[PDB]
């Protein structure tokens, strides 16, 4: 019941980089992980369907392309078990389709379990992640329990999403932001050109004021307000200007 | 002291079950009276354990092992018995989700004192060794346990526990830190 | 000229494919890199394991097979159409005479010159563990700069990750570091004229005049603000604050 | 018959820029193959090989493994007619092709066209030989050489490689006149008779 949902970022990403695109359909394909003892859903990797220009279909899985990846993959030393389903539902907090569903159900026939793992590449974008996995059935449960036995399971049925990486990546995905030396200081010395600007800039930041402060004497252009903002932001640039000799 | 064996008498393995868990439940069910008096039953229900230590992943088993391998250092908590380690370690190591996680804490329980260091490197080696969640997570708990009072020594696992990527390991070094340092306030800590 | 996006999916992964691979510095991870490669500034979109054998042993002795990106770029296509070929990664850190040979291959399957694509697989020194390299031709290979994009659906899942000046200064050694040693290195190496064509522009320092003093003319006005950075702050919460408290304070009637 | 992946080595060489019977040897070469490849692919379909270059001044893969037309394809263009010996790096390389060969319990087969002066070393050679039967690869050569190349490397190396026969190598040296290839080596245990080992 309560399920651990694993992924590699960059099976994550790919999704994601390939659900941005996805958009109006749902990127579809394999997703690449395992099952240990229970609970344990880890995606190891993922990857494309080819567009099905129907759209998303339970019949637009090929089973070639993966073998063919697979195999490459394989070749690769890239294997994994194929632990579901990944798609991209944009506006969507839904679910995903009965349809969808009977594509993971019939699929998720292929294991144990799987998973059919929402995207919204839309609502993903707000640098939090938008996403889900539905496998709807149950042993019990954790062991839910009646629903399968006494019938009629329709439901959205999360799963419950985490990933792990490393800190390998992370200091390398860390190291996003020769280089800095020939991009920082000295690049960016670019700042002694506009000082007549970076007068008026502040000579301008000037009269904004005494306007502002006036209203001093709800509704607004407050009295208080850009006063310090106008200008503070300068200050940084306007201090390193010193810097690089 | 008496009747609760006959208690889980029914429900004892043997005296079968509906569910293997119900009859993994006796198991661990049992000790709870018996703790640190049930020893015997123990190290009997951990020749059960130890029986079906090195085999038998029926999850009924796995957990007819681990209601056993739970109930097991329950009695065997603060007494310093290797098998119990021991032969939990397989259990252990037997990567039973159901199974190995009591390992994680019978283990504990047993050396529960300041232990063996050397635990505690398997335990943290399982701990980045072995992959699970739960088996994984228990471990430090086991490490909170058998760094228990030591304070300043664990200090190293704690440090350990606390540059550790996972959770799991910083998780349980509050709890090392507790056991070590419950108790009496260290501020540091 | 072209000089590149980078694709932290691509770095990841052919970090993984490093890591798959079981591949050690006797071996570099090697494979396709994708993007779309027309512009003055290349893109990155994807990349790919070449499987592929690695023996400096004897150098030219490597093993590597097309029909992957054969049978990969089909589906590539199929899956995206502009993931058309730009050229191709390998882990690195460093260059193998092997390279020109893996080199020239792409350059069939390739628009442009490919790109050769360096990863520290263990991410050690800097801003990239990376290089990306494309011949020129004596042959020439080089460098362009690169950087990562937006990608944002990326940096998102980075935003999951982590969690103003200084650093600009921080390389103020490295360069420098080498330098004099890399001098001394070719120094000492042959015990060439570039080094010279390097050194004229070292005049280019103690070179300072009153024209520098003028800096504090611009730092003079540069400061101006800084009351008044600080004015508003210097006038409003505490008053209103105190107002809120007499206010506040003053309000405890019943 | 053969279940084993294959390696071609061609060399478009001093001999193949040359024609040693029509039309060119590097172009008798050419059917010869496909007529080789074909019992190949006869020998059981998914039997697999290589094709390098062991010409020119790179040494290289010109069709990759596969099983079937592919090669046929590949070979298609050209090589570096005048070009020379790789054999060694090129041998060594389709040693390596070899250690990649698909879907294994495919053994290792190399056919090698000695269409350049041959040079190289005896133990490195052997060392070939060695590696090869270290790795077990069936060894097979076509060499119509100056004199012919042999009292030498090839006739040293295919025992050299060899413990058992197919399993090591097998050798043929082509004979001038009108002698064509594939009828040739329709003969040697290059093609045909017993096949993989």
């Amino acid at each position: 019941t309560k399920e651990t949902v694993y992924i590699s970022s960059i099976a994550l990403l790919k999704m994601l980089k390939h659900g941005r695109a996805g958009v109006p359909m749902e990127v579809m394909g394999l997703m690449l992980g395992e099952f240990v003892d229970d609970y344990t859903v880890n995606v190891v990797d993922v990857f494309a369907m080819p567009q099905s220009g129907t759209g998303v279909s339970v019949e637009a899985v090929d089973d070639v392309f993966q073998a063919k990846m697979m195999d490459m993959l394989k070749q690769t030393g890239r294997d994994q078990m194929v632990v579901g389903w990944y798609h991209s539902h944009p506006g969507f907090g839904c679910w995903l389709s009965s349809v969808d569903v009977n594509t993971q159900k019939s699929f998720e026939q292929l294991n144990s379990r799987a998973v059919a793992v929402v995207v919204d590449p839309i609502q993903s974008v707000k640098g939090k992640v938008v996403i889900d996995a539905f496998r709807l059935i149950d042993t019990g449960a954790l062991i839910n329990i009646q629903a399968l036995i006494h019938g009629l399971n329709r439901h959205y049925y999360s799963l419950n999403i985490d990933y792990h990486k490393t800190a390998k990546e992370t200091k390398m995905l860390m190291n996003l932001h020769y280089e800095e030396k020939e991009e920082s200081n000295l690049a960016a010395t670019k700042s002694m050109v506009k000082i007549a600007e970076q007068y008026s800039k502040r000579i301008e930041e000037e009269k904004e004021l005494t306007e502002e402060e006036l209203k001093t004497r709800v509704g607004r252009q407050d009295p208080k307000k850009h006063l310090s903002e106008t200008a503070d932001e300068t200050l940084e640039n306007n201090i390193v200007s010193v810097l690089t000799a | 002291l008496l009747e609760g064996k006959k208690v889980m008498a029914p429900y004892l393995p043997g005296s079968r079950a509906s569910s293997r868990f119900i009859k993994g439940g006796s198991l661990y069910g049992l000790g709870l009276i018996y703790a640190g008096f049930g020893r015997d039953t123990t190290d009997y229900l951990k020749n059960i354990i130890v029986e079906n230590s090195g085999t038998s992943g029926d999850e009924d088993v796995d957990v007819l092992l681990h209601g056993a391998s739970l109930g097991i250092g329950l009695a065997a908590m603060g007494s310093a018995n290797i098998e119990v380690y021991e032969a939990l370690k397989e259990v252990l190591y037997n990567d039973s989700a159901t199974s190995g996680e009591a390992a994680a804490l019978g283990m504990g329980l047993c050396m529960l004192g300041t232990g063996k260091p050397e635990a505690i490197h398997d335990m943290f080696t399982y701990s980045q060794e072995t992959q699970h969640g739960n088996i994984t997570r228990g471990l430090a708990v086991g490490l909170a346990l058998i760094n228990y009072g030591r304070q300043e020594l664990a200090d190293d696992l704690i440090t350990k526990m606390l540059a550790s990527d996972e959770s799991l390991l910083r998780y349980g070094g509050a709890f090392t830190i507790a056991l070590a340092y419950a108790g009496t306030g260290n501020n540091s800590a | 000229h072209e000089k590149v996006t980078i694709a932290p999916l691509v770095l990841l992964s052919a970090l993984d494919h490093y890591e798959r691979t079981q591949t050690k510095e006797n071996k570099r991870c090697v494979g396709v890199i994708l993007g779309d490669a027309n512009s003055s500034t290349i893109r990155v979109t994807n990349s790919f394991a070449l499987p592929f054998e690695e023996d400096e042993k004897n150098s030219d002795v490597w093993f590597l097979d097309h029909n992957y990106i054969e049978n990969m770029n089909e589906m590539c296509k199929k899956i995206n159409a502009k993931e058309k070929l730009i050229g191709w990664y390998h882990s690195g850190p460093k260059l193998r005479a092997s390279d020109l040979k893996i080199n020239e291959l792409f350059k069939k399957y390739t628009q442009n010159n490919p790109l050769l694509l360096i990863v520290d697989v263990k991410q050690q020194g800097v801003g990239l563990p990376t290089d990306a390299y494309v011949a020129i031709e004596e042959k020439t290979f080089l460098h362009l700069p690169c950087t990562i994009e937006a990608e944002e659906a990326e940096e998102i899942g980075v935003e999951h990750l982590l969690r103003i000046r200084l650093t600009n200064q921080l390389k103020s050694l490295k360069g420098l570091q080498s330098k004099l040693k890399d001098v001394v290195e070719y120094l000492d190496k042959v015990i060439h004229t570039i080094l010279g064509k390097l050194q004229d522009v070292f005049n280019l320092n103690n070179l300072q005049k009153a024209l520098t003093v003028k800096t504090n003319d611009e730092l003079m006005v540069i400061y101006i603000s800084n009351l008044v950075r600080s004015i508003i702050a210097f006038d409003d919460l505490i008053e209103n604050k105190i107002q809120n408290k007499k206010i506040q304070e003053q309000r405890v009637k019943d | 018959m053969v279940l084993e992946a294959t390696v071609l080595v061609i060399d478009n060489s001093e001999y193949s820029r040359n024609g040693d019977f029509p039309r060119t040897r590097f172009e008798a070469q050419i059917d010869s193959v496909e007529f080789i490849f074909q019992a190949k692919r006869n020998s059981n379909p998914e039997n697999t090989v290589g094709l390098i270059s062991g010409a020119g001044a790179n040494p290289r893969v010109l069709s990759t493994f596969t099983a079937e037309f592919g090669k046929i394809l590949a070979g298609l263009h050209d090589t570096q007619i005048e070009g020379k010996l790789h054999m060694a790096t090129a041998l060594q390389i389709a040693q390596l092709t070899l250690k990649h060969r698909q879907n294994k319990v495919q053994h290792q087969r190399i056919v090698a066209f000695v269409c350049s002066p041959i040079s190289d070393s005896r133990d490195e050679l052997i060392r070939l030989a060695k590696t090869l039967k270290k790795n077990n690869v069936a060894v097979d050569i076509i060499n119509f050489g100056e004199i012919e190349q042999n009292t030498e490397l090839l006739d040293e190396f295919i025992a050299a490689v060899n413990n058992p026969q197919e399993e090591t190598s097998h050798l043929l040296t082509v004979t001038p006149g009108p002698r064509l290839l594939y009828e040739n080596i329709a003969s040697s245990p290059i093609i045909l008779e017993e096949g993989s080992s």
